[PDB]
This record gives structure tokens, sequence and C-alpha cells, in this order.
């Protein structure tokens, strides 16, 4: 079984800064290609990001410098960085980690911003 | 191969196939590995 | 048909096909095309579908 | 496709004569596409397993 700790979300004010980070536990492979999908409120879900186990990153929106991702080896683990966050981002989040078998999925993590 | 008592023995390609042949004693030779990256990312 | 026009025409906000890929409408003859020209608010972009 | 290959490489892939450069938009979409399954729909695009 796989497990996909998320944590990091929440309310933040406009402009704010927080760290996404979710952990992959259980039976993985070694490909292990993860990511980041957004749900908006009623709408349909698209891909934030992406990265790979050679670093190598792609990026499926316009928000660069807004959103960054850092790899832990060691542990195997993604994290995200929120910073100058604007209303249009205000959806759930879920990482993805598409793997080599089974694809698997988060359970969820609220991140609103407002003003 | 010799050893004296940097790195000097890079790996090999598989290619297709391998034919290993050696005139030296059993306990000299011991063993192979086989991979594509040779590390974790790898089987 | 050359459509290559039309991909550098200009940044487009949709360009979604359905039942053919882009790709192949340069080696895919067909019978005939219809081209339908009107214009519409952002947000009804979505209903043209 | 060869025969009983799979291909994982999620690539962004550039979807006309814009290049993505890591930047997914226009003409530059993903490969990979969600099905929209949704029990209104009848015969022939419900989701088959």
């Amino acid at each position: 079984q796989v497990q996909l700790q998320e944590s990091g979300g929440g309310l933040v004010q406009a402009g704010g800064s927080l760290r996404l980070s979710c952990a992959a536990s259980g039976s993985i492979f070694s490909p292990n290609t993860m990511g980041w999908f957004r749900q908006a409120l009623g709408k349909q879900r698209e891909g934030v990001a992406f990265i790979s186990s050679i670093a190598s990153t792609s990026y499926w929106l316009p928000v660069k410098g807004r959103f960054t991702i850092t790899r832990d080896n060691t542990k195997n683990t993604v994290h995200l960085q929120m910073n100058s966050l604007i209303p249009e981002d205000t959806a759930v989040y879920y990482c993805y980690a598409v793997d080599k078998s089974q694809d698997y999925w988060g359970q969820g993590t609220q991140v609103t911003v407002s003003s | 191969a010799i050893h004296v008592s940097r790195f000097d023995n890079p790996a090999l390609p598989f290619n297709d196939g391998v034919y290993f042949a050696s005139t030296e004693k059993s306990n000299i030779i011991r063993g192979w590995i086989f991979g594509t990256t040779l590390d974790s990312k790898t089987q | 048909a050359d459509y290559s026009v039309i991909y550098n025409f200009a940044p487009f906000f949709a360009f979604k096909c359905y039942g053919v890929s882009p790709t192949k409408l340069n080696d895919l003859c067909f019978t005939n095309v219809y081209a339908d020209s009107f214009v519409i608010r952002g947000n009804e972009v979505s209903q043209i579908a | 496709l060869k025969p009983f290959e799979r291909d994982i490489s999620t690539e962004i892939y550039q979807a006309g004569n814009k290049p993505c450069n890591g930047v997914a938009g226009p003409n530059c979409y993903s490969p990979l596409q969600s099905y929209g399954f949704r029990p209104t729909y009848g015969v022939g695009h419900q989701p088959y397993r």
C-alpha cells in the first residue's frame, strides 16, 4: 500500500508564503516521477508542476518564480514553496506519483488566500 | 586488470549480450553486476 | 488547406480539436471544410464544444 | 509505439509552433489528458475497464 502524507496548507493572506510538502511512503519503485495537481472549487483539475528523479522539472503553468520544487533524496520527498500569493491560485492541491506500475494520489490540502 | 598495493575501471555497455571467457583460477573472478544506471534509480 | 498560416496567425486563447489531432490535419485530406466565424465574450468561449 | 510497450515520460509537448520552454500554455499542452467520465453520459462515452 502507498500513503502520500500531505501538509502545509491553510489560510494565508495575499502576498504571503508557505511550504507545501508530501512524503511518499509504502511500495514505490525507481523512476518515481512526481508532481502536483490543482483543483479549483467546482472546476477541473490541472497539473501544477512535475519533478523527476533526475532533478528535471516541468512546470505546466506560467508560474515560475512563484512555485519552486525541492527534492529530498535521502527520504525521497517533495516540497513546494508558495510565495507571493494571489487570490487566483485558491485551489486544493494533490500531489501525484505516476511512478512505474500504478499511479497514486494524495488526500488533499486546502490552500486559501483572499483579501 | 591489475591492482597494485584514481578511477580507471569504467563499466562496459551490455549492447545485446556478453560473451565472457577466462583462464584464471576460480577464486579470482567471483561474479558480475548488471544494470542500466548502476544506482538506485534502476533495479 | 495550409494550416501553417492558421497556426502562426496570432496567439490563440483556445486551439481545441475534437475528433482529429492538430498535427495530422496537414497530412489528412478532407472532402469539405466549413469555417464558422463569430465574436463572443471570453466567458462563453468554453461553451463552444 | 512498439507492441506491448509503455510510454511513461511526462515531457511537456509543444501543441503547435509556440515552444513550451518548460511553460505549458498556448500551443503547449501535455501529451496526457484526463477523461471526462460522468454517469450522465450514455453508452460509447461511459468509462470501460
